[PDB]
């Protein structure tokens, strides 16, 4: 099976075609920009979390060994 | 007076009432998809209206 024909007044109007193209690449710009900044968020603050625990354990063990 | 047979036209009578009832109930019910919009006549962005 195969089904598209819609591009009949697409191409009878050069204008939709410009603005399809417009909407293509706005698309493109939000959703992969929008879901690699989520997930280097996500990612970056996960890891900040788990440095500031680290950073705490590591003050402790500092502290409770007074060469 | 006429020479020879008169001038006269010609038209498929049930062919264009088949058309007719054809092209009306079942074509301006198809899927969207299947429509397009028009050429130089403003028509509404929202799809659910009349429109």
């Amino acid at each position: 099976t195969a089904r598209g024909i819609v591009t009949d007044f697409a191409f009878l109007s050069p204008l939709a075609s410009s603005a399809a193209s417009r909407s293509s690449a706005r698309d493109d710009k939000l959703t992969a920009l929008l879901a690699q900044l989520d997930s280097l968020t996500r990612e970056l603050n996960v890891v900040s979390q788990q440095l500031l625990d680290l950073r705490q354990q590591v003050s402790a063990l500092k502290a409770s060994s007074p060469p | 007076i006429r020479v020879g047979n008169n001038f006269a036209m010609e038209i498929n009578l049930n062919a264009n009432l088949w058309r007719n009832f054809l092209y009306s109930n079942i074509a301006l019910y198809l899927p969207d998809k299947l429509k397009y919009s028009p050429s130089n006549v403003k028509i509404s962005d929202n799809p659910n209206t009349y429109d």
